[PDB]
């Protein structure tokens, strides 16, 4: 049991979700009315 | 519902418990 | 009942009645219990009691 | 000069309503999650004492 | 020739005397000499309850169910006169004697159908005409279903008959316009029908066995939930008496 | 993220328990279904309200290929005095 | 000063004449009592059978009248149920009571009168607790 | 209105399970610098 | 259209101001003396009244308690049998004690 | 052998049932958020042809 | 029953809401040293 060597660092930066959060809570909005029928 | 909720919060302090015996950052003799 | 008990209204909504019939009197003695009783709507909201 | 019955007529809906326990803050509970009407229902109105 | 001890924790001690096999002379009456019988006895096999289906031209049906009460479902020590009509037919009445038996089954879903399965009140009636009852002779007659509960019995919430709360209490200001149908609790009465079939006595003794059936309905639950029908069948035994 | 799951593209070691585990969440998710399916599904009639009516997506599958018979005693037949062993769709469910 | 005489004078028979007490010859009937009936009837109750009370107005009505020391005394020589007939010494223990529950050999006139005196005292000071059971106390 | 009494918890979750798992892996990130 | 409390509404008639030879449970005749005891057990173990005055007729009374039949006569009373109120054996022991 | 009212009585519950609109996948609609029973209620029994 | 049809949703969250909140600081310790 020595460490894991395929353990790359995880990747995102700061703006990254300011294209995924934008997408997300926008994606939400539309596709919600259609939830609350 | 109601009773869905209450196995869930449950099942999940069986996971808590299988993650700190077994995922608990050993203790270092220092 | 044994003692046979009636209610009367007097003002109000029920004014002018006088009830005999056991089962109301019992009932109205129950809700005046909680002083003066007044109708309420529970449909709309739909109440629970 | 009045009836016992033209009497009670006298005295006005908001008056009696406040005589009402459902009024009282002292009747609640904890986790009774809602505005009064909720409970007892919209108050409707005075059935007469 | 067995005692308490014998049987008792047993499994037996709910079951109806086996008429030893091989003995099928009847037993002479007179009409000269009155009759009674000692013990009437009604050991149950199995219980049927008519399913209540949605659809109505379709017959209703007759499915088993299972005993779910621990096995305490006989009638064991029961009388009555066994008078001689001027026909020819006897006619066992009743007196005294354990008829009630509180026993529950669960339907083929998820139901739980409970029953009181009684004889109270019976009124047996054999063949119009008999000098002996030869095998296969017959008593069909009727007896008085009570309410699996007396007037004392005393629901979740207070509520009751002869002594409980008076409506509903957990709600205080909420329309009881509806729930009546439990706020007040009446208690019923209805009549089911028997009928036992002989196969089995001995002339000297008078240890008449055999088969029964007989029809009563489930538990009214005062002003609850309109009853189920329940046929219940099993092996019986009476032994007649000077 | 994008890319986060790429970190077993070759020891098949910490691979096989990715499908070791997908395929417990998979089964996972099988039984659990049922009890839920199986926890709504009125059997009380198959004429007027058969599985299919009452949207049960998980039952129909274990009918086909046999388990119709349930420890609550009845059958997605109409039958009332069967059972099958631990293969009701309680057993498999709980399976 | 609280349990005056004039409540420890109580009716020792039918006719209406009275008998008193001492505040000692009281204490008796109570030791007495607990020593002899207090398995059934305590505070004033038929445990053996609630319908039956140590009330003065049941006494009173009760046949014989029992609402009087001779009368206490008689049930305590020969047990009868309540109206006339059906001498129940065969069972409920009594100066008869063929020595049984000897509680009852022992005893004597000294006895028997103030055991006596004591349920009919009582009541006097237990408004009614005397046969109202569990309810009040 | 009569709509479904769980739009709600659908919509919202849907908005905080994928949401929040952004706020996961970008928070982890200033942290790759000893920061909040 | 309505259902109503059997019991407590037969409470607004005789049984529930006097004695039901045909209702009322046992112990209900300690009320007066000499009844309670024979009487009693005698006044039930008997089938229902069609009239409060058929107590006086029932076989075996002697003179006497035929007597205090009549002179108690006056307190007893009999409205319809109530199964609800006498089923369970609940005319001798009615399940309530002190 | 039978009549008009004789023979459609022979077609059983089931088999009537079928030839449903309401029981065909095809009306649903991608936001009929359940089990076919919500929709045009619990089918209780057949009316007749 | 009759459970107050959102009685579910403020006990999902506020076991979301909170719990997450450590889902969070945790995630973002573990990368003190560019790790997952
Ligand atoms: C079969 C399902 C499945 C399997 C077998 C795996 C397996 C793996 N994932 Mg993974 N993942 C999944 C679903 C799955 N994932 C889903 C649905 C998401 C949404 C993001 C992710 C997001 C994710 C990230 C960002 C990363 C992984 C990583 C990994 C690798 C490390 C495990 C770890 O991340 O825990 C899974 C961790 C999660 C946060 C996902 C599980 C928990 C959430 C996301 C799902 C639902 C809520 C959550 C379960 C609440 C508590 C989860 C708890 C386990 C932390 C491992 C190969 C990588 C690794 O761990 O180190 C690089 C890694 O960086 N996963
Ligand atoms: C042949 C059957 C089959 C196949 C080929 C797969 C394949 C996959 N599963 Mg999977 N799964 C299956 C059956 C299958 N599953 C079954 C039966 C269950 C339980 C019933 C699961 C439960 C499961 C979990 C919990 C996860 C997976 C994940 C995955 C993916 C792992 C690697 C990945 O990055 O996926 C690529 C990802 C996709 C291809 C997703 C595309 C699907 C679209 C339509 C998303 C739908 C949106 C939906 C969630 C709407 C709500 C939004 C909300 C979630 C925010 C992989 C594509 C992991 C995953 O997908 O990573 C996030 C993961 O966490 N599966
Ligand atoms: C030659 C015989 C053989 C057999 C019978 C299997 C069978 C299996 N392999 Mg496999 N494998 C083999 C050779 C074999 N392998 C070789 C030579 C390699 C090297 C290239 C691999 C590399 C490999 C990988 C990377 C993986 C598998 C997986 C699997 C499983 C797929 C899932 C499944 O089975 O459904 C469900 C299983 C069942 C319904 C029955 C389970 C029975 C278990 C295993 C009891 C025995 C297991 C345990 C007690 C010890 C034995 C483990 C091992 C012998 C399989 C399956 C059990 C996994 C898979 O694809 O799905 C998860 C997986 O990730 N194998
Ligand atoms: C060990 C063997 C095994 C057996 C006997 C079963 C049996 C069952 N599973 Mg199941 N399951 C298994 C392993 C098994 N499972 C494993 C290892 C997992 C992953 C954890 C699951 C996950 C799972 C889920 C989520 C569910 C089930 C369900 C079921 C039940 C209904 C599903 C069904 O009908 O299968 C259908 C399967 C097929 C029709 C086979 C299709 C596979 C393709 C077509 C074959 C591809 C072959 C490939 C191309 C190679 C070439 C072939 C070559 C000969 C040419 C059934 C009792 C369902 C259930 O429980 O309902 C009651 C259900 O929801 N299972
Ligand atoms: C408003 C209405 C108008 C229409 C909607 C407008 C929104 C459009 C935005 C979409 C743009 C193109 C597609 C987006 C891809 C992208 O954006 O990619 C990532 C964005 O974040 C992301 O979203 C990364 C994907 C993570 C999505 C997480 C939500 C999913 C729920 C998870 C549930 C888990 C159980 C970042 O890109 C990456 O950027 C760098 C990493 O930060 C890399 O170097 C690569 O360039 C890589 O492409
Ligand atoms: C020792 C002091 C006791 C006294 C002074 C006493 C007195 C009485 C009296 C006056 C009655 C009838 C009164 C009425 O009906 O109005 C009675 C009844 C009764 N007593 Fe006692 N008693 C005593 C002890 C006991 C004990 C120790 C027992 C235990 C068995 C007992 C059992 C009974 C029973 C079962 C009755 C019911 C009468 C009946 O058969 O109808 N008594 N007692
Ligand atoms: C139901 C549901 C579902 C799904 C899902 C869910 C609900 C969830 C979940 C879940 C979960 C949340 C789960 C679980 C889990 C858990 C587990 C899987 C576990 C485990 C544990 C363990 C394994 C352990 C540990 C231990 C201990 C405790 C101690 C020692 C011993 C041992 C090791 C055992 C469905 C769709 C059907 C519907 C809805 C709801
Ligand atoms: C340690 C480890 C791990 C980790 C992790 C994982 C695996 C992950 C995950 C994850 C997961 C596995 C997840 C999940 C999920 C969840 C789900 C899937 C859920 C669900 C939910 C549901 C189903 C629901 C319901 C609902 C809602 C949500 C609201 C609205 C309504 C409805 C109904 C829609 C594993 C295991 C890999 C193994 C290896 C290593
Ligand atoms: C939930 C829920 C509900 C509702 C709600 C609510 C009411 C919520 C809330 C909410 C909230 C309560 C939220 C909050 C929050 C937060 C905050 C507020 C935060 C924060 C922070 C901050 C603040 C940050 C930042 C900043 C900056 C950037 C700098 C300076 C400024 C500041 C500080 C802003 C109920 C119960 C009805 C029902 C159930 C569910």
């Amino acid at each position: 049991m020595e460490p894991n060597p395929n353990r790359q660092p995880v990747e995102l930066n700061r703006t990254s979700l300011y294209l995924g959060l934008l997408l997300i809570l926008v994606l939400a909005l539309l596709f919600s009315s259609y939830f609350f029928n | 519902m109601e009773t869905i909720t209450y196995v869930f919060i449950f099942a999940c302090i069986i996971a808590l418990f299988f993650f700190a015996i077994f995922f608990r950052e050993p203790p270092r003799i220092t | 009942e044994q003692q046979g008990v009636t209610v009367s209204f007097y003002g109000g909504e029920l004014n002018g009645q006088t009830f005999t019939d056991p089962p109301t009197v019992k009932s109205y003695a129950r809700k005046a219990i909680f002083g003066e009783i007044f109708e309420f709507d529970t449909e709309t909201l739909n109440s629970d009691g | 000069g009045a009836t016992l019955e033209e009497a009670w007529s006298a005295i006005p809906e908001k008056l009696a309503f406040y005589d009402y326990i459902g009024n009282n803050p002292a009747k609640g509970g904890l986790f009774r999650t809602g505005p009064m009407n909720k409970g007892d229902g919209i108050a409707q109105a005075w059935k007469g004492h | 020739t067995l005692t308490y001890d014998d049987i008792v924790g047993t499994g037996l001690a709910n079951k109806c005397p086996t008429l030893d096999d091989t003995a099928r002379g009847a037993y002479p009456i007179d009409s000269s000499q009155t009759y009674r019988i000692a013990r009437l006895c009604l050991q149950p096999t199995t219980f049927l309850v008519k399913e209540e289906p949605k659809n109505k031209r379709q017959e209703a049906e007759f499915v088993p169910t299972k005993l779910v009460t621990r096995e305490t479902t006989s009638l064991d020590q029961i009388q009555g006169e066994l008078k001689v009509n001027s026909d020819g037919s006897l006619t066992f009445v009743e007196e005294d004697g354990i008829d009630f038996q509180p026993v529950t089954v669960q339907m083929a879903g998820g139901e739980r159908i409970p029953l009181l399965f009684t004889v109270k009140n019976l009124v047996a009636s054999t063949q119009p005409n008999v000098t002996s009852i030869t095998t296969s002779t017959d008593f069909k007659g009727e007896f008085n279903v009570p309410s699996y509960r007396t007037a004392n019995f005393l629901d979740p919430k207070g509520r009751g008959l002869a002594s409980g709360y008076d409506s509903a209490i957990a709600l205080p200001q909420a329309k009881e316009e509806e729930l009546a149908r439990a706020n007040v609790k009446r208690f019923s009465l209805t009549k089911g029908q028997i009928s036992l079939n002989v196969a089995k006595v001995d002339g000297r003794t008078g240890e008449i066995a055999g088969t029964f059936e007989s029809e009563q309905l489930s538990d009214d639950d005062m002003g609850a939930h309109e009853p189920h029908e329940v046929k219940i069948q099993g092996v019986f035994y009476a032994s007649i008496e000077p | 993220w994008y890319r986060v799951h790429t970190v077993l593209i070759n020891d098949p070691g910490r691979l096989i328990a990715a499908h070791l585990m997908h395929t417990a969440l998979v089964a996972g998710w099988a039984g659990s279904m049922a009890l839920y399916e199986l926890a709504t599904f009125d059997p009380s009639d198959p004429v007027l309200n058969p599985m299919w009516r009452q949207g049960m997506f998980v039952l129909p599958f274990m009918a086909r290929l046999g388990v119709t018979g349930s420890w609550s005693g009845w059958s997605i037949t109409g039958e009332t005095g069967i059972d099958p062993g631990f293969w009701s769709f309680e057993g498999v469910a709980l399976a | 000063a609280e349990l005056t005489p004039e409540v420890l004078t109580v009716p020792l028979n039918s006719e209406g004449k009275t008998i008193t007490l001492t505040e000692k010859q009281y204490l008796e009937g109570k030791r007495l009592f607990q020593y002899a009936c207090a398995s059934c009837h305590v505070g004033g109750i038929t445990k053996t059978n609630p319908s039956l009370d140590l009330r003065t107005e049941t006494l009173a009505l009760a046949t014989p009248p029992r609402d009087n020391i001779e009368g206490l005394v008689d049930y305590m020589k020969n047990p009868t149920t309540y109206d006339g007939e059906q001498e129940i010494a065969e069972v409920h223990p009594s100066l008869r009571s063929a020595d049984i529950f000897p509680k009852m050999r022992n005893l004597t006139e000294k006895d028997l009168v103030a055991i006596a005196g004591h349920i009919l005292v009582e009541p006097k000071i237990l408004g009614d607790k005397w046969g109202g059971g569990k309810v009040y106390y | 209105m009569e709509v479904n009494q769980l739009g709600f918890i659908a919509t919202a979750l849907f908005v905080l399970v994928p949401s929040v798992f952004l706020i996961i892996l970008y928070v982890q990130t200033e942290s790759q610098q000893k920061s909040s | 259209e309505e259902l109503v409390n059997v019991v407590d509404e037969k409470l607004g008639t005789a049984y529930g101001e006097k004695i039901d030879l045909n209702n009322t449970n046992i112990a209900a005749f300690i009320q007066y003396r000499g009844l309670y005891p024979t009487l009693a057990k005698l006044i039930v173990k008997n089938a229902p009244y069609e009239s409060v005055e058929d107590v006086l007729n029932i076989p075996g009374l002697t003179e006497r308690q035929k007597q205090i039949l009549r002179e108690n006569l006056e307190h007893f009373t009999v409205t319809e049998v109530e199964t609800a109120l006498v089923e369970g054996g609940d005319r001798y022991n009615n399940g309530l004690y002190k």
